[PDB]
Order: C-alpha cells, then structure tokens, then sequence
C-alpha cells in the first residue's frame, strides 16, 4: 500500500468541487464565485494521509510528463490513461 | 407669421412649483418636435428638454431630471413644462423652440427630414426663485 | 509514468502502469478525477517569511499548465505584485481563462520590490502552483493561488496586506500592512490571527500614524501568538 | 458629449474677417448649429449642418469642417454683428454644447 | 448527461446514458458527428425587434465555445456593432480562429447605441450562438452569426444594415437604412422581402434624401407584407 | 421515441457540411468560402422533427457541463462520448 | 509493402527525440536546448526508405484532414486512431 | 484517410484504414509516435535560391498546426525578415509556444525586401514546416525552421546571414554577407562549405570594404565547390 | 578628362517620340551603371532611370513606367534613351549620369563597390513638347 | 521613399555658418548625397554618404547625421555658392528625394 | 544643543586610506539612523552611505561600492566612516549626517516614525587626494 | 532613480515670488525635501515630505505636489536667501537627487 511519511498528515479532507428552476440557462444562472459544491470527509482508514502521499509520489512524474510535451494547457491526461487501460486489456 | 410665445413667469419661492405655457400658432404644430432651453441671465444658453411630435418620447438634460416634466396639447397647439423642486440656480429666462423639417407627404406612407437645429424662437419667460 | 490511485473497498492501493490490474473496475469516465491537494496538510510552515525562501527565478524554461477537478478547502492563499527597482514587471500577466482559487481562509496579497533575475517563478521543491481548477508551474501577476500538488485516482475571503523590500534574495524584509502610514514588522513565528489581533488593537487605540510620514512597529520577544493545524 | 469653442472675448474692427474654432468631445459628423444672440433678443439660426447657410442672412457668414473641428468664418466684419455666437450640436440627444464666443466691435 | 441519438433504421431513438444499448453498433469515429440545428425551423419570430428582446447582458461570467460538424442553411444571420454612448466598446473582438456564419440567405447588419451594462451578451433562452463550426455562448463583435442549438447523434448573401438607439432596453427603436442619409423606422411586422421592395422603390423613384439631414420615413397601416417560413 | 411539441417544425434540412488535381495543396487549394460541401436531405419519417427536438433536450444539459468546466475552446466531447462507450460495454 | 521512388534517399536516420538527482524539478532542471535525447540508426532493411516514402503518402491526405477543421493546434490524432482502432476491434 | 505504418518485424507495411488487420498488436499508447521526417533525405536541392522558388503568398486561408514526437537532424534550417518596400511586415509574428528546430547543422538567416502580396506563406509542393515539435503550414516570422513532412506510425548552429531583394517573384537576387559593408553574390551552386571558405579567405586577407560604402564580389566560373549529400 | 555629353534634344508634338544619345569617353564603359535625371527648368531636379553595368536590370521611376525605355549599348561607348506617349510637363532637360565605384580585381573574381551617387554630370540636352 | 528639406529660401551674408536639415520618411542609414547647382551649369557631388568630402570642394562643406535625420553645414559661406542644394538617396532604388533648397547671398 | 562634527580630515595620497570620526552627543544615538554626503568644493551635494540604527543593513550609492565602508559604534556615540582605494574626484567635505524620527514607546513593543530627511548636519571635514 | 530640478540660474529682487520646479524620474508619492544651502554655511532642511515646514523658518517658504512634479515657492523674497536650494528624496534608497538651483539676488 502507500505508506505515509510526511512530517504532519491532516485527516480532514475539506473538499470542493463542480458539478432546478432555470438555473441553467447562464443569464440567470449564478456568478462564478458559487458555481462550487462543498462537502465534508473524514479519515476514514489512513485515506487522507494516502492520497497526501500518493500526491507527492504522482508529483515529480507529472512534473517530468509536462516537461516532456509543448501543450500550454494540457487536459487529455485522464483520457490517455483511459485508452491506456483499454489496450492494456484488449488491444 | 409663425409666432411661438412664453407666458406663465413671475417669481416663486424655493422649492415652490409653476407651469409654464408655450403657445404656438402658424403652422401645423402636431407634426413639428418642440423645445426648452434655458439661459440665466448672466450665463448663456442651456437646453432643458424635447418632446416628438407625437408625444412618443421625452428627452432631459442631465440636471434636470425627475425634477422637471414636459408634455404637450396638440389640441391647443401649446407646448407646457410643468417644474417642481425649484433651486436658485433656476432663475433664467425659458426659451421654448421649434425646430426644423420639412414634410415629404409625396409616398405610400408619410414621414419627414430633420437637420436638427432650431429656427423660431420665443422672447422668454422670466422666472425668479427668490422671496422677492 | 503517472500512477492510477485505486480506491478499493478497504484502502488506496497505488497500480502499475506496467503490471495488469484485473481487479480494477472502470465502467465510466465519471469514475476518474484529478484531484489537487494541499501543501499544508503536510505540515509545511505557512508564513511568508518561511514561504518565499522556496520561490526562486530562471530563465528559459516555458510554463507548463494542466487541470484538475476537485482541490481542498486551503488555509492560507498568496497573491503578488513584485516590480523591478526601475519599475518595471516581474510577473507576467495572467492569461485568458485564469482565475483565482476559490475558497481561501487568508489571502496574503504582497506588493513590492525586488531583484527580478529571471523570466518566470518557479517552485523549488517541484509542487505546482493550484489556480482555478488549474495546476500551473509559474506564478502569473495578480491572481490568488494556494500551494499543493496533483495526485490521479479512480473513485468506487479576509485579506492581508503586505509590503516586501528585496523579494528574491536570501537578506529580505516583510512589512505587515494596517493603514497606508502604518507598518508593522514581520517575524518568522507571526501566524494570522495574532495579525488580526494587531491591527485590531492598533486601529482602536488610536497608535495609527497622525502625521505625513510612515510609522513602524517592533513587537517585544514577550507576547505570544494565537497558535499541525487543525489540531 | 462635450463641446468648446474658442476664446469667448474677440475683439475686431469693421472689415475684419473672423474665425471661432469649435470643438467637440466626439464625433458628430456634420451635425452642428451656429446661433447669432444679439442682446436683449432672442437667438438666431446661421447655419445648420455646418454647410447650409439660413435664408434671411446675408452671405458673409459661412462655415465649414470635418469631423470634431468645425469653424464659423464671418468674411467681413459689420457693425450690426455685437453679439455673441454659439455653437450646438443635436447628435446623440443630451444636446449640450459650448461656453460662448463674445464678439467685440472696436469703438473706443 | 448529453444523451446521443441513435438512427435507427426506423427513426429517432434517444439512448440513455445509464442503461446499457446493445443494439448500438459503433465500429468508428466518423459515425459521430455533432450536428448543429437553427431555432428558426421550429417557428421562432426572426425579425430584429422581436429577436433582440431574447438578448441580454450580463457580467461575471467567462464564455464556452464547443465545436460542431454539420449544420442548417439559415434563413436570417445577424451581425453587431454596439457602442456605449460616451463612444467606447461594448462587444469583446473576436479571436482566432472566429469566423463568419458561412452561408446566409440575408445578413442583418446592426450598429448604434445603448446603455451596455454587462461584459458580455447571453442567449436568455439558454440557445448557443452558431459560428464557423464553433458554438459559443457570447456574441463576439463584428461576426456573423445565427441562432440555434446543437445536437449529438450517430449516423447509421443579402446584406441588409440598420441603426440602433438603445440596444440593452425595452425601449427601443430600431432603424431601417436605405442611404447613409436616408433611414425608414422599422415595425414588427416587416419581413425582408418587403423591405427589399421598400429600398427598390425608394432608391428608384428618386425619393431619397436630397439635402444635408436624414430622412425618417414611416408606413401606412394599409400596406402588407410579402409573406411557418417554409410554407 | 422523441415526439416534437415546438410550434413549427420545418421537414426540410437543407445541411452543409465539411470534408482531385492538386486540390489538397493548400497554395492551389480553395479559399475559405468555398470549402464547404452542401446536400439536401428531405422529411424522411419524422427524422428532421425528431432532431430539432433532440437538440433541445441536449441544449440545457449541454450548457450545463460547459459551465462545469475551464477550457476556453471545448472539442473532446464526442472522445469522451466513445470511451464511456467502450467502458461500458467491456471495461 | 511501401516501395520508394523518390530522387535520393538517405539511408541514415539520425534522430532526436523527447523523454537521476534532482534533474526532475524544472528550477533546477536543464535549459531547453538541453532536454533532447539523441541517438543513431541505420538501414535496417530498407526502413528508413520507406518511413521517407510512407511520409510523402500521407501528407497530402494529412493536409486534407487539416483543412477540414478549426483547431488552431490539433493534437489529438493519436487518440482518435486509437479510439478508431478499438471500435474496429470490438465496437 | 491518414495510414497507420506498421513496423512489422520483417519491414514496414501500410495498414488499411478500411479494413480490419488483426495482425496488428496495440498495447500501448506509448506504441503510438508521430514522427517528423526531412525532405533533404528525399534530394531536393537545399541552397535558398534554388528553395524560395517553392514558396509562395496567398490570401484568404488560415493556418493550422499539428504536432510530432521525433524528428530527423537538420543539415538545413532557414529563418526569415521579410518587409514590405513601404516599410511594414510581411510574416506574422511567432505565437506563444513556437520555438526554434532544435537541432540545425546550418542556420541560413535571411533578411530584406519584397513584395509581399498575401496572408501568409505556403509551401508549394505541399510540405510542412517544422518547428519546435510542431508541424505548421505557414512559416512564422524569426522562428527557425526546416523543411519536411509527418509520418505516423506503430513502433515495436553555425549561423550565415543573407541579404534578399525581391523575395517573391521570380527575378529575385540574393546576397551573401560577410561583413556589413561586404557583399558576394550568390550563384545556383554555392554549397554552404563553399561560402565558409569563402569568408575565412575574405576576412583573413584584408579584401573587406575599407571606405563607408558597400562591397559586392562576384565569382569567376572556374573556382570549385566544395561537394545525395551523405555521400 | 571623363566626358559625358547629352546629345538628340529639340522640339517634338504631343504625342510624338524620340531618342537621346548620351555619348560617353575616357573610361571602362562597360563596367560602371548609368542614370537618367529629369529637371523641369521651372523645377529642381527628379530621376527617371537606371541601368546596371552588365543590362541584367533596369529601374524606372513611377511616373515613367511603361512609356519611356533604358537601353545602352557597351560597343559604342554610349548610352540611350527610348521615350514613347510624350506629355507636357515632360519638357525639361534630360540628364544623363555616371555613377560612382572602384574595381577591386585583386582577387580570385571580380568585384566592385558602389557608395550610391553621382558625379560626373553632362550639361543636360533641351526636349520641348508643343507645337513650336 | 520620400524625402523633405529645410525651407526652400535661406538668405544669409557672406561669412555666416547655414545648416539644413534633410528628413527621410524611410531608414536611410547613410545613403545620401548633397548636390550643388550653380546656375546655369550642372550640379556637382559634395558629399556622398553623408560623411566623405568629394576631392576638388574645400573643407567649409560637411555634414553628417544618422538614420533618417541628416545635416548638410557650410562652415563659413563664401560668394562662390550662390546656388540651390539638392539632398538625394539612393538606398530602396526610386532614387526619390528632396525638392530642394535655395541659398541667397545678401547682396542689397 | 544637539552637535554632529566631523574629524579626521587632511591631506592624502591617490590609492591611500583614511577613516574618518564622526562624534556626536546631545541625543539617543543607539536609536537613531546616520548618513554620509559628499559635496565637492566645485559642485553640489551627492550621498555616500546611510547605516540603520541597530546596524543591520548598510545602504551605499553606485560610485562608492566596494572602496568605502560605513560603520557606527553606539557605545562612544561615534560614527565612522573608512574608506579605501582613493581617486582623484574623492576631493571634497565630507558630511555626516543625523536623520528624524520620534520615538513612539506607548505601546506593548516599540517603533518609530521616519519621514525620510536630514535635520542636523555637521559643518563638514576637508579630504584631498593629492600630493600636496 | 533619477531627479531634475528648474533650470539652475535664477535671478529675482527682493519681494518677488519665485518657483522652483522639481522632477522625478519614478513615482515619490510625497518622499521628498528641500535643501537650504548658503554659502560657507552646513545645509538646512526647509520642508520634508513636500508638506510640512520645519520649525524655525519663516511662512514664506512653502511647497506641494502630487506624483512626480513638486515644487518649492517662496511667497515673497527677502535679502537673506542668497543661497542655493536643493531638492532630495528617500524612496527606494539610492538617495538620488537634483542638481541644484541657485537663486541670485539683483544687485547691479
Ligand atoms: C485591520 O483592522 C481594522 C480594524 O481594527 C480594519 O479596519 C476596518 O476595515 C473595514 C473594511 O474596510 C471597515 O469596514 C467598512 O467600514 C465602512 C465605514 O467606513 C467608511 O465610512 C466612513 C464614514 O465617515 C469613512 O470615514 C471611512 O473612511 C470609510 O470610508 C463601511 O462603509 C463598509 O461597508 C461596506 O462593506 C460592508 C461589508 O458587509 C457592506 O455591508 C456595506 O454595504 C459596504 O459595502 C465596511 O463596513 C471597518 O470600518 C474598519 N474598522 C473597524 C474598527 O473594523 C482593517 O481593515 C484591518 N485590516 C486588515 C488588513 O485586516
Ligand atoms: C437598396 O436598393 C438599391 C436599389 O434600389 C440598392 O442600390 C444598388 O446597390 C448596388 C450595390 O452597391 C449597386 O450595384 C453596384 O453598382 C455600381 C455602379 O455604381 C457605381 O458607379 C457609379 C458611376 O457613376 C457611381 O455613381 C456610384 O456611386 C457607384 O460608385 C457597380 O460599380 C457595382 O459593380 C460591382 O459589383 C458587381 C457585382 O457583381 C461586380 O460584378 C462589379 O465588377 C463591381 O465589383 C455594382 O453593380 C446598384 O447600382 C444600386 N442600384 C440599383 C438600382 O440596383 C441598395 O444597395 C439596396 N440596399 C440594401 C441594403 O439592400
Ligand atoms: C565569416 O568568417 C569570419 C572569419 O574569417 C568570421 O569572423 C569571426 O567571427 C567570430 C564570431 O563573431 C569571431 O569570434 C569572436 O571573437 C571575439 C573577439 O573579437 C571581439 O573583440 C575584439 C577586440 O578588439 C574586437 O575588435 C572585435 O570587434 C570583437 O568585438 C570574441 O570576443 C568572441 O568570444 C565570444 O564567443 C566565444 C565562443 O566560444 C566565447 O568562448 C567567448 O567567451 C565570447 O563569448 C568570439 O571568439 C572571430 O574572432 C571572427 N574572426 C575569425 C578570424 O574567426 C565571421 O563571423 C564569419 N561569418 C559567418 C556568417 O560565418
Ligand atoms: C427635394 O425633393 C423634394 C421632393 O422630393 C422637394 O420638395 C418639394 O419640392 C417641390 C418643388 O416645386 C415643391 O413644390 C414642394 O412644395 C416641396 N415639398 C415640400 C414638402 O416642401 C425639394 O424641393 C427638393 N429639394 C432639393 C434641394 O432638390
Ligand atoms: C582599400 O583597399 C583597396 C585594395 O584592397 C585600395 O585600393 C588600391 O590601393 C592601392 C594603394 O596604392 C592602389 O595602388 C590601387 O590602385 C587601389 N585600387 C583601386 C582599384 O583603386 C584602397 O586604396 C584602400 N582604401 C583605403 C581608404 O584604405
Ligand atoms: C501623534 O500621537 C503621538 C502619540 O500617539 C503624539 O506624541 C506624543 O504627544 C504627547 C502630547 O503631549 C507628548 O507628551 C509626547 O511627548 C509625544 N511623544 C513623542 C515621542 O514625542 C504626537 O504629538 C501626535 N501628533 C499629532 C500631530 O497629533
Ligand atoms: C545571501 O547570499 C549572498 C550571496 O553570496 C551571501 O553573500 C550572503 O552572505 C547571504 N546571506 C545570508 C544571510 O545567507
Ligand atoms: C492613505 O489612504 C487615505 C484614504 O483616503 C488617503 O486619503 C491618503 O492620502 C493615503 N495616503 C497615502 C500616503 O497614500
Ligand atoms: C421598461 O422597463 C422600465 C424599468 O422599470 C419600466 O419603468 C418601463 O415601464 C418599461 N417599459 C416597457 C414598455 O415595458
Ligand atoms: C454618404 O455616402 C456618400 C457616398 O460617397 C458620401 O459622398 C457622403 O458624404 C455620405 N454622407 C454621410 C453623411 O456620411
Ligand atoms: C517573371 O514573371 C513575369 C510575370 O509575367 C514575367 O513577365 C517574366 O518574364 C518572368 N521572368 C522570368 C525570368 O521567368
Ligand atoms: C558595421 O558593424 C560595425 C561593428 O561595430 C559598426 O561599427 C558599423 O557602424 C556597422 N556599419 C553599418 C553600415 O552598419
């Protein structure tokens, strides 16, 4: 598994992400400052300190794959490892 | 010929009110837009409002609204301005103008040109806000 | 290259990029996100002093951007505006599309002066720099960041002013901001809410400058400060 | 919707030939007036349209221009012209316009 | 989210992006194509006055511009050129890559004045803004456009200019142009044909301007138009 | 099946759409306005009625997840749409 | 198989491509001109003749798949042949 | 449209677009580069005026820009100043991440006049021209370049400056420069080691312009070059 | 010592046509580029043309372009000028000039220098476009 | 490709120091050359390149200056020099150039 | 009341080394900050060197980098100034200088004002790099 | 870092009102000050920060500004301000200044 080993490791992971009555439609929709869903999650079973580790690994690898290309705003990542994991089991 | 004329001065108080009539004889006075334009008597001239000539639209200057309302009689052939608020800037002579166009009846559906400026002028109204 | 955190039932077990995992279960594109997560869980120190020893400046490197979905909820957020002694940018402008970072418990905004020797910023420990909804590594002028990282993984607003003299060289000055002829010193150990507690008292009791000039405090090595974070 | 004129105190002799600059904050495109105040009387039409003179005044006063400098020209100066001469535009309908330009007649 | 269309061999059949079709057979990705559809089809007004109703401003949010393959010939494209009355810039300039709706069977070109209060203009029905192969949710200055939709599925000239006053408003007056000195007031019920009519016996029996100042014209209530679109 | 319930519904899409003698090569090629191949396609059993109602159904969901994101110029969507095909039928 | 009938051909395929301590973190990393892996290959059985004839046979008809969109910088090709590959095998 | 080769273990072979190879084995998307290749391998002629008669202006099409992975080492790169006689630009300026090909044996700089009627610049024959990883159908102002073309498959410095007059027409004139008040002018058959001997001689034996006007040389037919370039 | 003489002036109807001869001795002929310079005698001076050393290229002012004509001939020593559709303003004097340039063959090819001007003037020959 | 003087009539007495200013529309970079016509003869080079005295003219001639904005200087004028100054270029090859300027000796 | 005073002037030669002694008293020296400006005897003022209170930093003008070294020591209330690689254009007074601030101890910690300027100035010590 | 003052000669008689004109090459806000030298004599600060007059010189000295552009005044002259008056600021401590204005009294 993935160990933790930083010197603190916080267990709260207060978290925030995107995502009726014509709230769609963008003319009255609302401004950008609160387009953005909160929640709240706890430890729960060394997850929080896992992803805190599991960043830091993933974080120089990333650094070394945005070296390496000449997009200015990369976003196919997911997509890549998607098809990746399709012809890793099929293709 | 075309005579336009102010009528309806005097002196008020501060913060009083009055209406000025503007009649008008000599031409066809629904098809023509009117004018206000003010001059203090020791300044020059200002504009203060415009109507059409159908009553569709009302055009102030910037400090004169809300405080001030035109509107307009076809019927009497008089132009009115009725004024509330008054300051003691306000005291000035009122000038009401007619501008010009001429109208090109000669279609299917009438309409008329501008070259907005004003020709027929009346002498003015005196209007003081003072105690006396 | 770039590893796939799997969320299993028990716990999160890293998977190769070389082995085939068979137990993983990937049945949508819902099921991946790029989450960004902070630097100060980790237990970094948080104050500018002990920050901006980490940001240096170099040349000839172009920036890199990639974007992320879901981020934390950041205690601290900074924002510059660093000019050239001649007057002068440092920074560059922020491009289209970039925004700040959402929800900031404290934004330090620092403006000032420094040594510019470089064309960009970059962060000397390899972290990115997390905007809105954007991991970037350089710092543009003028637009609320936090510090932190990107991990990838399979599922199932108050503001503090400051002055800085000499901004990219190890000999450097922080001045905390009260009122536009009022400065107070920075230490290492000022965290914010002794800050708050600052101009709070100096703002009431009336210790503001009353005359043209600026008026600069120094704090006694007596008083204590307010404040592993959370406790 | 800016508009200002030359100097509002110009002084000539009879014969003279006189210009009054008048500028404006934007474009008006032709669209401009110059009024004659003799005192103690009500304004007068000149030109309209910068190009046109008005029927009834005779043709010393002409004028002409381009864009946002328009200029009144009298050829040569008479001595029924002590007045003062104004400069409206009715562009875009706030209708505002310049200070003034005082024309006086050298008589001692 | 976004449900893809299935041409079946009969007809129509919307697939769900939750239930699993089998019957779906996809065997490459030039059986996807983005189509993009025009509002005027399904029976909106297209006449200026009664379209610029449905536009709004707004500030404080970004635009998002999609792509789409195929669209409909339209029957009416506009074009903007709005200015603040004090003279500066109301619509944002297009960028690379924007270009003119490509074919138009007439082009209402419309430039003048109103109280722009926004940073940009949305669609108040929720409806994109078609371009070339590229759907936006703004109007970029000074490109011709259509309205309309967008639609995802697998598969197996005229100009005519007008003047403005007050654009943003419910008050407003829109002008017809025949000669930069010669104007007709519009109504709703003017279709373009008929205008093209109008500036054909206007501009033929010599009834233009023929002094330096506009010339307003208005209508009879007595006089039809030429002409569901298609009959 | 999808029903229309707009007011009008026009039954002829006529579409234009984009796909020799040196025609490829960009200096001979033709300008821009002329790039576009055209075609008529008539009201076969309701399918362009259908179509204009799809494409409202789409439009609210569609303006939805492009608030919900941060690219400026979107083009992934029909990639996205295939790889949550193949997911779905084998991954 | 790909035959050549180009003028000449340059059977010597010297190439360049893109790919430890500390080398990773881009403040303390190598300049530019620096980040370029070399590397030498030879003719092994007319390969390099036929990458510069397979070359001459899909730029035309890459030039038409260019003229055929908006993208001010398309990158995503790659991935669409591999999603092509995969619906031709299974979808 | 746009085949995939296929390195097989034998050579390579052409895969059809339309029909099914199941010989192919694709478990990767590392198994998927797109490499540049050079059309100095093909033995087209490298010397500028026997090249700038394949490139021309047009109007009216906008460019596009493909990337790739590998590349070939350059013996060619070109780079371009070309103004308008009335003193304007005649190539767009580069945009944001255009940098120069990165490996070049020789640089040839070219600046001067022309009439530049067009847009932009295309390749006459149909190639690209690459750039820093990047495939482009235009050429970008002050970026060095190589000439070439993009293949897509399955796997498993010194600098001469020239001075130009007329560029695109078909009566141009080139100058080689030494020394800013000293010329020679170029022939059909200069190779590059020619032209270097040609300066070391130049330069070395005092025959530079000593006064403040400039100096053109002309060569006898009788003097050598000196050199399928890889022999 | 160097000579250069302008020489087939006159009188000429609108119209018309004719030739000048700009005779020339007591230098390599063949290696040094010749001018044409047009002064208008109520005006200053305004080139027409220029014609390299070896006849490669020949540049022609704009208000001359397609009916006047450079030429020049290495044989005779002497340099011409071929003029078609004649105006009015075209009567002047006609300037014929040699320009300035050392011959530097000290070396495996030839080559020279220019530093663009002029020196050695004729005295200009008279063309008149009238009647008389 | 254009090119424009000083005032076309300078007076001055003999002995004085003239300049004249010659301006360039296009970047010139020292290719300019200032003619003397005396009347009733041909013109004749003074300087070439804005820097070099041609043989045959005394040193009371310079003139200098760089990119678009030159300077032709008589050191001390002499009655020899009643003449108009031409100020030619010839670096694009329409050879265009100034219109010239007249210097008159005060004589009465 | 409050004396600034330079010393240690005279005469020296080119490429020497002197150190000058700026006493003061009358004041809280250890809490305010110095200066150092030149003045030629041909020419105006020009700042050397400025030391904060507690000699923390130490701020120096562009042509005195490196040669000339400001130090203070707030035990004898003394400024000092050494300076080193001497040049001929060095002639001149040397002033040392007292800056203003008050002292705003009502607090929980201390600090003070500035208003950056000079108040108190010494007359100024003579330095001549020559041989006589 | 740059400083230019009002030309350096400036000559008045007693009783006028003179004005020192000081610029800035960066952005002050208000750090500036004003040098008294006379001669034989240590120089005398006037007024700091472009505000405030010290203590023990009279009213007749005064100044402002905003920015780059400050400036000195005297209300009226008096025979004791022979001197020549400097204009020094402290911003981003090179400490740059001005070069100086001397005032000279008329006295034949
Ligand atoms: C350090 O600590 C001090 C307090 O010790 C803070 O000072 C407070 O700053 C806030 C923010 O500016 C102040 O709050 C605002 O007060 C305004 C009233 O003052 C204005 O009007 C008076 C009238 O004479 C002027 O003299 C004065 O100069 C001001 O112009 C209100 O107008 C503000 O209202 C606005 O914001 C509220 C927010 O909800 C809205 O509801 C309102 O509609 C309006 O938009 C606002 O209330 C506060 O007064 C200051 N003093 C105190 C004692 O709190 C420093 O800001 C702080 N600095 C840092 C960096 O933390
Ligand atoms: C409303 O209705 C009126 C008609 O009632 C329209 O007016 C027509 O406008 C078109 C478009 O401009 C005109 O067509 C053009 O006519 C030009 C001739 O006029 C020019 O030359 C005369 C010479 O004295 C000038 O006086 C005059 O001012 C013009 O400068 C031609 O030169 C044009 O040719 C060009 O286009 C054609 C298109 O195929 C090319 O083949 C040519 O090579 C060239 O490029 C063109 O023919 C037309 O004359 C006008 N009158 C009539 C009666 O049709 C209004 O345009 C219309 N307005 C709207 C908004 O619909
Ligand atoms: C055609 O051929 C000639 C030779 O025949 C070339 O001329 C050589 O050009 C190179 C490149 O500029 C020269 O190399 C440089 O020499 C400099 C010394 O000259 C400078 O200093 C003197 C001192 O009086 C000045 O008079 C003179 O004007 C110069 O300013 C060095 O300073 C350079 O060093 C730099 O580069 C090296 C590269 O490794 C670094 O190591 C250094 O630290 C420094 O950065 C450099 O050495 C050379 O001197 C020239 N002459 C000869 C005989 O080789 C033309 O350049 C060439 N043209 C083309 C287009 O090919
Ligand atoms: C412009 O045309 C209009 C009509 O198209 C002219 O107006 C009429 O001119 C006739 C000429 O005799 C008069 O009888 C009418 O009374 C006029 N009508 C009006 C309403 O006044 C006009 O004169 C023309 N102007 C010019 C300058 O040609
Ligand atoms: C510049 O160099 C050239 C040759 O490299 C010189 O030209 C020759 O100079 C010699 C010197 O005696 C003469 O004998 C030759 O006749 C000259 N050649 C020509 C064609 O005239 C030239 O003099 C040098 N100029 C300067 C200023 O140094
Ligand atoms: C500004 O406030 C400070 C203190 O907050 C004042 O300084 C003190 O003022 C009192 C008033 O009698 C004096 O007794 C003290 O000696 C002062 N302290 C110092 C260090 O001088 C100051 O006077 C105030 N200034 C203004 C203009 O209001
Ligand atoms: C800061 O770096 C400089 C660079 O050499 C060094 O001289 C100085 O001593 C350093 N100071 C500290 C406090 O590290
Ligand atoms: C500080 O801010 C106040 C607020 O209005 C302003 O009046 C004052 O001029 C400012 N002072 C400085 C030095 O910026
Ligand atoms: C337009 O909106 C304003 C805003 O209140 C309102 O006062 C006015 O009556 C409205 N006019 C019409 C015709 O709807
Ligand atoms: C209208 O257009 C004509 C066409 O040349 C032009 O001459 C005239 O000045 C224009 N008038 C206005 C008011 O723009
Ligand atoms: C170049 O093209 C022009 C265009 O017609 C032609 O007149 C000329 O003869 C051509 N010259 C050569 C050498 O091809
Ligand atoms: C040529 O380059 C040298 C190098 O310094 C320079 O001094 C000279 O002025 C240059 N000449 C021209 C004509 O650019």
């Amino acid at each position: 598994v993935i160990v933790n080993a930083q010197p603190k490791c916080n267990p709260n992971l207060h978290y925030w992400t995107t995502q009726i009555g014509l709230a769609w439609i963008p003319y009255f929709g609302p401004a950008a400052e609160g387009i953005y869903t909160e929640g709240l999650m706890h430890n729960q079973d060394g997850l929080i300190c896992g992803l805190r580790q599991l960043a830091n690994e993933t974080t120089q690898a990333l650094q070394l794959f945005l070296r390496a290309t000449t997009e200015l705003r990369t976003f196919s990542i997911l997509n890549r490892k998607a098809i990746d994991f399709l012809l890793q089991r099929w293709g | 010929q075309v005579q336009v004329e102010e009528s309806g001065g005097g002196v008020v108080q501060p913060g009083g009110s009055l209406r000025l009539s503007c009649a008008a004889s000599g031409f066809m006075f629904s098809n023509y837009g009117m004018h206000w334009v003010r001059q203090a008597p020791g300044k020059g001239l200002e504009w203060m409002a415009f109507i059409r000539y159908d009553d569709s639209k009302k055009f102030y200057a910037d400090s004169v609204k809300g405080r001030f309302t035109i509107s307009r009689d076809n019927s009497k052939n008089t132009l009115y301005l009725q004024m509330n608020s008054l300051r003691a800037e306000d005291t000035a002579l009122y000038y009401c103008a007619k501008e010009l166009l001429q109208v090109y009846t000669s279609a299917w559906g009438e309409g008329h040109s501008y070259y907005y400026a004003l020709d027929v002028w009346g002498l003015g109204t005196a209007v003081t806000v003072s105690s006396a | 290259s770039i590893p796939l955190g799997v969320i299993h039932n028990s716990t999160l077990q890293v998977s190769d990029v070389d082995k085939l995992v068979c137990r993983d279960k990937l049945s949508s594109t819902n099921q991946l996100r790029s989450v960004g997560l902070n630097l100060e869980g980790n237990g970094v120190a948080t104050d500018v002093p002990s920050v901006t020893k980490r940001w240096g400046f170099r040349s000839g490197v172009p920036p890199k951007v990639v974007n992320y979905e879901a981020g934390e909820w950041a205690e601290n957020c900074y924002n510059l505006e660093i000019k050239k002694p001649d007057g002068s940018e440092c920074l560059p402008a922020a491009p289209d599309g970039i925004r700040g970072f959402p929800r900031c418990r404290y934004v330090h905004k620092v403006s000032g002066t420094g040594p510019c020797a470089g064309d960009f910023a970059f962060h000397k420990e390899g972290a990115f720099f997390l905007y809105d909804r954007l991991a970037s590594t350089v710092i543009y002028r003028g637009t609320t960041f936090a510090e932190g990282v990107v991990a990838f993984l399979i599922l199932p607003s108050t503001t503090i002013r400051y002055q800085a003299t000499g901004f990219g060289t190890n000999e450097t000055e922080y001045l905390f901001e009260v009122d536009n002829l009022t400065y107070v010193q920075l230490e290492s150990r000022f965290t914010p809410q002794f800050l708050l507690q600052l101009n709070e008292t100096i703002y009431a009791s009336g210790k503001r400058s009353n005359t043209t000039g600026k008026l600069i405090w120094k704090v006694n090595p007596e008083i204590d400060t307010t404040i592993a974070f959370w406790e | 919707i800016q508009m200002t004129q030359s100097p509002s105190s110009v002084s000539a002799s009879v014969g003279d030939r006189v210009t009054i600059t008048c500028r404006a904050s934007q474009d008006i495109s032709n669209w401009l007036a110059w009024y004659q105040q003799k005192p103690g009387k009500a304004p007068e039409l000149l030109i309209y349209t910068a190009s046109i003179l008005q029927s009834g005044v005779s043709s010393r006063f002409s004028g002409s221009g381009s864009g946002t400098d328009f200029t009144l020209t009298i050829s040569s100066l008479q001595p029924e012209d002590s007045a003062t001469y104004y400069c409206q535009q009715g562009k875009s309908f706030p209708y505002t316009f310049g200070q003034g330009t005082k024309l006086e007649i050298k008589r001692t």
